[PDB]
C-alpha cells in the first residue's frame, strides 16, 4: 500500500551513500522488489532487484548491495565509489506477483511506486 | 473431573518443551522414541491419578517435567504441546 | 530503558530482555519488542496493559506460550511472530482474542496445525503462512475463518490440493502458493472463490494445464512458469474473461491451440517461445489492447493482412525462427516502433511494404534470402536509428531518407562491391561492410569495423617514393642482366654442360619472379593516389591469383635448381654418366615446383589476404596452412646442402679449391647459396613472428622488408655471375664471333 524512502543528496564523487525504503500493507508481494534509475530525457531503468540470486545490472556491479530486513519490513540499497553518471532519481517499485530476473529490464510489470529520491555525485 | 488427554513433558534449560509418552481416555498410549524400555505410565480414573516409573535411567536428560491435562474434545492425540489447557508446576529430577 | 513516544507506543530494541518489561504505562496501545532473548512466556505475562491495540515479538527465540498468557487482549488488532522458533501453530492462547486483524507467522519452522485451530476468530483479514515446512493444506482450520482476504503459503512442502479445500472462503481476494511441490489439480479443488483478483503459482510441478481455474470469474492477474506444462488446450481461458496479466515462460511448450487465446478483452502483452508445431497464425479477433506481440521458434509461413488493421496499440514486433517468406503491408499501423525479423525466408523487399510508419526506430532482417531492395522502399519512412541488415546475398544497396541513421551494419554481403556515398550518411556513428576499403571513402568519429590498416592501403600501394624507386631500380635490371645472361649462355652454338644449362635454367626462373615484380610495379603506377577505387576488383579477380602463382612458382624452382646444381657439382667433382640424369631430374622438378604452385588455387580465399598477392606476410589470421609447409621445405633443403658443402670442404683441401677451375665453379656455387640463406633468412622470420606472443612489429615495416628482401636474388645472381665467372668472358668473345660471321 504506501512506500516510502530515504536516502539521497550531493556527494562528492567516490563516496558511500545508503537508502533506506519502508512499505505498509499486505497486498504486495515481498518476494518482487526493486530499485530504479531514472535520468532526464529517458524511461526508467531497473538498477537491482530481489528475486527467488539478487538482480544486478550491467554497470553497478561489484558496487552496489541490495538487502531485505523483514523483521521491521525495511529494504536496503547502500553504493559506494560512486561515478557521476550516477546522478539521478531514484525509485523503489513493488510487484504484486512473483517475478524472476528477466522481469526486472521492463518496469510496465511492477505496479507499486514511491515517490522518489534524488541524488547528485560530483 | 473430566479425563481426556493426559500428558507429561520434559524442559531442559535454554530450549524448548517436548513431550514424551503420553495416555488418551481409551488408552493405547503414544509413546516417544526414546521411552520404549525405559518408562512406564498408568492412569487410575478412581481419583483422577496417574503414575510414572524410572527404570534404568541415565545420567543426562534430567531436567524439569510437567503434567498436562485438557478438558475439551475434538483434537487427535499428538503428543505435542499447544494442545493441553491446564499444565502443572512441575518438579526436577535428576 | 525503553523510551516513551507520549502516545501511548512503546519500543523496545536489542536491550537483552528475558522477561516482559515492567512499570509502563497501563495506558499504551502499541507494544514492540524486538530482537530481545525471550525464550518462555510465563503465564498472565501481559495481564498489567489492557489497552493494547498492537504487538511485535520480533526475532527473539520464543518456544512456550502459555495458554493464559494472551488472555484480556481484548481490543488487539494486529499481531507479529516472525523468525522466532515456535513449532507449531498455538491453538491455544489464540481463541481469546476476537478482534484481531492480521496475524503474521512466518520463518517458523511449522509441520502440524491442530484441527481446532483459528476458532473464534471472526474478523481476521490477513494471515500470513510462508517459509516453513507445511505438508498438507489445512482444510478444516481454513474453513473455520469466513473473511479472510489475502493468503500466502510460499517455500512450503505441499505436494496436491485435495477437492472443495477453499469451499468457505467467499471473500478472498489474493491467493500466492510458489516453489511448492504441486503436481495434481482436481477439477473442484477451486470452487467458492468467486471474488479471487490474483493467482499466483510459480516454480511448480504442474505436468498437465490445470481445468479449476475455469470456475473463477473475476480472475485478474494470472502466473505459472517455470511449471512442466508443454500442451495449450483451447477454449482454456474461456471462463475467465477479464485477464489483465498472464505469466508464462521457461515451459517446454510444444502445441497451442488455434483459438485459445480468443476473446480476450484486456490482455497487455503476448509472448510465446519454444511452440514449435504450431504452424498457424492464432486467431486474435477480439483481442484489440495488445502492446507487445512475440511469437518464436514455430513454424508460421504466412502473416494475415489485418493484424494491426486489428491491433491499433501495437508498440514492438518479433518475428523470429520462423518460415516466413512474404510480408504484407504494414501502412495503417502508427505506434509501431521496433520491427525483428532474423532467420526467415524472405527474399525480395517491395516500395509499399513499409510505407507510413511514422515513428519506427529500430528495423532488424538479418539472415534472409532478400536479394532484391526498391530504390523507394525508405524514402518516406520516418526517424529510423539502427538499421541492420547481413548475411544475405545483396547486389545493390539503396539510400533514400536514411540520413538521420546511426547504426548500420553490413558484413556477409559478398556480393556487394559498390563503394559507399560519404555525403548521405552524415549522421553515421558505427560502420560494418563486408570490404575494409569501402571505410576509406569515409576516412576515419565513425568506427568501421574491417581494420583497414597497412596491410589494406587506401592512396598509395608502394607507400614510400624511395621503396617505389628501389623495386623500380631492381625490376629493370634484373629483367636487363637476366635476359643478357641468358642470351650468353643458351644461343652459342656450342655443347652444353650441365653447370651451364642449370645457370640458364636459374636465370629464367629469376626472369619470371622480376616481371611479376614489373606487374606489380606496373599496377602500383596506374593506380595512383586512389587504390581504394581498384582494390576490391584487382583482389577478387583472377589477376591477383596470376601474380601470387607466377611468385611461388619462380621462388620454388630456384631452390630445388641450385640444390642439384651443388650435387651435380659434388658428384662430378667425385668420378673426376648422369647428365641425362639430372636433365629430366631438372625437368621432374621443375614439374614440382608448377604443382606446388598451383596447390593452394583450389582452396578458398588463400591468396586473397593481402593485394600483394603473396600469402608469406599472411595477416592477422593465415593460420599456417601451408606456410609452415613452405618455410619447413625451405630451411631443410638449405641445410642439407650446407652439410653437403661442409662435407666437401673436409674432403677437399683449401690448396685444390684455390688451383681448380672445377673449384673456382664450387666457389661461385658457395656465394649463390650463402647469398640465398641470407636473404630468405627474413622472410621465414615475419612467417614465424605470429607464433611468438612477445614479438610484434607494425604493418608499417614487415610490409616493407616484405617487399625489399622477397626478389633480390633475381637481381644479384646475374650480376655475381658476369662479374666473377670469366666464363662469361668466354662465351661473349664466341657470341660476338658468331655474329661478326652472320653479319
Amino acid at each position: 500500500v504506501a512506500l516510502a524512502e530515504s536516502g539521497g543528496g550531493s556527494v562528492a564523487a567516490g563516496g558511500a551513500i545508503r537508502l533506506s525504503c519502508t512499505a505498509s500493507g499486505y497486498t504486495y508481494s515481498k518476494y518482487c522488489m526493486g530499485w530504479f534509475r531514472q535520468a532526464p530525457g529517458a524511461e526508467r531503468a531497473g538498477v537491482s532487484g530481489i528475486t527467488t540470486s539478487p538482480y544486478y545490472a550491467d554497470s553497478v556491479a561489484g558496487r552496489f548491495t541490495i538487502s531485505r530486513d523483514n523483521i521491521a519490513n525495511t529494504l536496503y540499497l547502500q553504493m559506494n565509489s560512486l561515478a557521476p553518471a550516477d546522478t539521478a532519481m531514484y525509485y523503489c517499485a513493488a510487484s504484486r506477483l512473483s517475478c524472476s530476473a528477466a522481469d526486472f529490464k521492463d518496469f510496465r510489470n511492477f505496479v507499486y511506486w514511491g515517490q522518489g529520491t534524488q541524488v547528485t555525485s560530483a | 473431573y473430566s479425563p481426556y488427554c493426559m500428558g507429561w513433558f520434559r524442559q531442559a534449560p535454554g530450549k524448548a518443551r517436548e513431550g514424551v509418552a503420553t495416555v488418551d481416555l481409551d488408552g493405547s498410549t503414544i509413546y516417544a522414541d526414546s521411552v520404549k524400555g525405559r518408562f512406564t505410565i498408568s492412569q487410575d480414573n478412581a481419583k483422577n491419578t496417574l503414575y510414572l516409573q524410572m527404570n534404568s535411567l541415565k545420567p543426562e536428560d534430567t531436567a524439569m517435567y510437567y503434567c498436562a491435562s485438557r478438558t475439551r474434545a475434538g483434537v487427535t492425540c499428538g503428543l505435542n504441546w499447544a494442545i493441553f489447557s491446564y499444565w502443572g508446576q512441575g518438579t526436577q529430577v535428576t | 530503558p525503553c523510551s516513551c513516544d507520549g502516545d501511548r507506543r512503546v519500543d523496545c530494541s536489542g536491550k537483552g530482555l528475558t522477561a516482559v518489561p515492567e512499570g509502563l504505562s497501563a495506558f499504551t496501545q502499541a507494544l514492540d519488542i524486538s530482537m530481545n532473548n525471550i525464550t518462555q512466556l510465563p503465564e498472565d505475562a501481559f495481564a498489567n496493559f489492557p489497552f493494547l491495540e498492537e504487538l511485535q515479538l520480533a526475532g527473539n527465540d520464543l518456544s512456550f506460550i502459555h495458554p493464559k498468557a494472551l488472555s484480556g487482549l481484548k481490543e488487539l488488532k494486529v499481531l507479529t511472530l516472525q523468525n522466532n522458533q515456535l513449532k507449531t501453530v498455538p491453538s491455544e492462547a489464540i481463541r481469546g482474542l476476537s478482534a484481531l486483524q492480521s496475524l503474521r507467522l512466518d520463518a517458523n519452522h511449522i509441520t502440524s496445525v491442530p484441527e481446532d485451530s483459528f476458532e473464534g476468530l471472526v474478523q481476521l483479514r490477513h494471515l500470513w503462512l510462508d517459509d516453513n515446512s507445511l505438508t498438507e493444506v489445512p482444510v478444516h482450520p481454513l474453513s473455520n475463518l469466513p473473511t479472510l482476504q489475502a493468503l500466502t503459503l510460499a517455500l512450503n512442502k505441499i505436494s496436491s490440493i485435495p477437492d472443495f479445500a477453499f469451499t468457505n472462503l467467499s471473500s478472498l481476494v489474493v491467493l500466492h502458493l510458489h516453489n511448492n511441490k504441486i503436481r495434481s489439480l482436481s477439477q473442484h479443488c477451486f470452487d467458492g472463490l468467486d471474488n479471487l483478483e490474483t493467482l499466483d503459482l510459480n516454480y511448480n510441478n504442474l505436468g498437465e494445464f490445470p481445468q479449476a481455474i475455469k470456475a473463477l470469474p473475476s480472475l485478474k492477474e494470472l502466473g505459472f512458469h517455470s511449471n512442466s506444462i508443454s500442451v495449450i488446450p483451447d477454449g482454456a481461458f474461456d471462463g475467465n474473461p477479464l485477464l489483465r496479466t498472464i505469466h508464462l515462460y521457461d515451459n517446454p511448450l510444444s502445441f497451442v491451440g488455434n483459438s485459445a487465446f480468443h476473446n480476450l478483452s484486456d490482455l497487455h502483452s503476448l509472448v510465446i517461445r519454444g511452440a514449435s508445431m504450431v504452424q498457424q497464425f492464432p486467431n486474435l479477433t477480439g483481442t484489440v489492447h495488445l502492446e507487445s506481440l512475440t511469437l518464436t521458434g514455430t513454424k508460421i509461413s504466412s502473416i494475415p493482412n489485418n493484424l494491426c488493421q486489428e491491433q491499433k496499440m501495437l508498440r514492438t514486433l518479433d518475428l523470429s525462427y520462423n518460415n516466413i517468406r512474404d510480408l504484407p503491408s504494414f501502412n495503417g499501423c502508427h505506434a509501431l516502433e521496433e520491427i525483428s525479423l532474423q532467420r526467415n525466408q524472405i527474399y525480395q523487399i517491395k516500395e509499399g511494404t513499409f510505407q507510413g510508419l511514422i515513428s519506427l526506430r529500430i528495423l532488424d532482417l538479418s539472415r534472409n534470402l532478400i536479394h532484391e531492395i526498391h530504390s523507394r522502399a525508405f524514402a518516406t519512412l520516418g526517424p529510423i536509428t539502427n538499421l541492420d541488415v547481413s548475411f544475405n546475398e545483396l547486389t545493390s544497396f539503396p539510400t533514400e531518407g536514411l540520413n538521420g541513421l546511426n547504426q548500420l551494419k553490413l558484413v556477409g554481403n559478398f556480393k556487394l562491391k559498390e563503394a559507399l556515398a560519404a555525403k548521405d550518411f552524415v549522421n553515421l556513428r558505427s560502420l560494418s561492410v563486408p570490404y575494409a576499403y569501402q571505410c576509406c571513402a569515409f576516412a576515419g568519429i565513425i568506427h568501421c569495423t574491417p581494420s583497414t590498416g597497412a596491410f589494406k592501403p587506401c592512396e598509395y600501394l608502394l607507400g614510400s617514393w624511395m621503396i617505389r624507386l628501389t623495386v623500380w631500380f631492381i625490376f629493370l635490371v634484373a629483367l636487363f642482366f637476366n635476359l643478357l645472361v641468358i642470351l650468353t649462355t643458351f644461343a652459342s652454338c656450342t655443347s652444353l654442360p650441365s653447370s651451364k644449362l642449370f645457370i640458364g635454367l636459374i636465370s629464367v626462373s629469376n626472369l619470371f619472379m622480376g616481371i611479376y615484380t614489373g606487374i606489380l610495379t606496373f599496377l602500383d603506377a596506374v593506380s595512383w593516389g586512389r587504390f581504394a577505387e581498384f582494390g576490391i576488383w584487382w583482389e577478387t579477380g583472377s589477376g591477383c591469383k596470376v601474380a601470387g602463382f607466377l611468385a611461388v612458382f619462380s621462388s620454388e624452382s630456384a631452390i630445388f635448381l641450385l640444390m642439384l646444381a651443388t650435387v651435380e657439382r659434388s658428384l662430378s667433382a667425385k668420378d673426376i654418366n648422369h647428365l641425362k640424369q639430372f636433365r629430366v631430374a631438372a625437368l621432374l622438378a621443375f614439374l614440382g615446383a608448377t604443382v606446388a604452385g598451383c596447390f593452394p588455387l583450389f582452396h578458398r580465399g588463400e591468396y586473397s589476404a593481402s593485394p600483394l598477392c603473396l600469402p608469406f606476410p599472411g595477416g592477422e589470421t593465415p593460420s599456417l596452412g601451408f606456410t609452415v609447409t613452405l618455410v619447413l621445405l625451405n630451411s631443410l633443403a638449405f641445410l642439407l646442402m650446407a652439410v653437403i658443402y661442409t662435407k666437401l670442404y673436409c674432403n677437399l683441401e683449401k690448396e685444390d679449391l684455390s688451383e681448380n677451375s672445377q673449384s673456382s665453379m664450387i666457389k661461385h656455387v658457395a656465394w649463390l647459396i650463402f647469398t640465398n640463406c641470407i636473404f630468405f633468412c627474413p622472410v621465414a622470420f615475419f612467417s614465424f613472428a605470429p607464433l611468438i606472443t612477445a614479438i610484434s612489429i607494425s604493418p608499417e615495416i614487415m610490409k616493407s622488408v616484405t617487399l625489399i628482401f622477397f626478389p633480390l636474388p633475381a637481381c644479384l645472381n646475374p650480376v655475381l655471375y658476369v662479374f666473377f665467372n670469366p666464363k662469361f668472358k668466354e662465351d661473349w668473345k664466341l657470341l660476338k664471333r658468331r655474329v661478326t660471321k652472320k653479319s
